[PDB]
């Protein structure tokens, strides 16, 4: 039995995920963070939450 | 004359992993069912549910 | 006096927030600031931990907080309490 309120889902499907591409014209969805473009090793150094 | 834009050739979708996954074994696996004047409910949440 | 609730609707097991214990034998006090924020379904938590040498009133530097948790709980939260010479919070 599922439902559906207001409250933030805790029950969800497998997100399934795909292999990684770099220095190639891609589209993307990282954790939901959609766009496109061009990835490459990055010199930036993020805080461990970020 | 016109503009011209580089495409994207294949796509990348990446999610951090497959955690908490929902067991179901409760329900599906435990042997000792209730018949139906006292069947049983179980609670699903903070999961993956495949 | 009770210690039953019959119910669970979320629960979350990590390392300790208050325990982080470094630079005894002096002035060094750890200074353990937390913001809780109640918004449309999440729980968020945030804190620091700095030892500071004066004791009395907070020490007037600058740092920012970083993330802790993050829960899913959509409940009403309206009031708190907190559970607990003396130098109190
Ligand atoms: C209810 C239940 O879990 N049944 C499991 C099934 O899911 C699993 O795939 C199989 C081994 O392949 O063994 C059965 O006992
Ligand atoms: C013993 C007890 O209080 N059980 C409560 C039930 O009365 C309430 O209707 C339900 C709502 O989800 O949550 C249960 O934990
Ligand atoms: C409980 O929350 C609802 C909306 O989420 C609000 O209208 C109601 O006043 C709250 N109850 C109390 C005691 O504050």
């Amino acid at each position: 039995s599922f439902e559906l309120l207001h409250a933030p889902a805790t029950v969800c499907g497998p997100k399934k995920s795909t292999n990684l591409v770099k220095n190639k014209c891609v589209n993307f969805n990282f954790n939901g963070l959609t766009g496109t473009g061009v990835l490459t090793e990055s010199n930036k150094k993020f805080l461990p939450f970020q | 004359t016109s503009n011209f834009r580089v495409q994207p050739t294949e796509s990348i979708v990446r999610f951090p992993n497959i955690t908490n996954l929902c067991p179901f074994g409760e329900v599906f696996n435990a042997t000792r069912f209730a018949s139906v004047y006292a069947w049983n409910r179980k609670r699903i949440s903070n999961c993956v549910a495949d | 006096v009770y210690s039953s609730a019959n119910n669970c609707t979320f629960e979350y097991v990590s390392q300790p927030f208050l325990m982080d214990l470094e630079g005894k034998q002096g002035n060094f006090k750890n200074l353990r600031e937390f913001v809780f924020k109640n918004i449309d379904g999440y729980f968020k938590i945030y804190s620091k931990h700095t030892p500071i040498n004066l004791v009395r009133d907070l020490p007037q530097g600058f740092s920012a907080l970083e993330p802790l948790v993050d829960l899913p709980i959509g409940i009403n939260i309206t009031r708190f309490q907190t559970l607990l010479s003396s130098s109190g919070y």
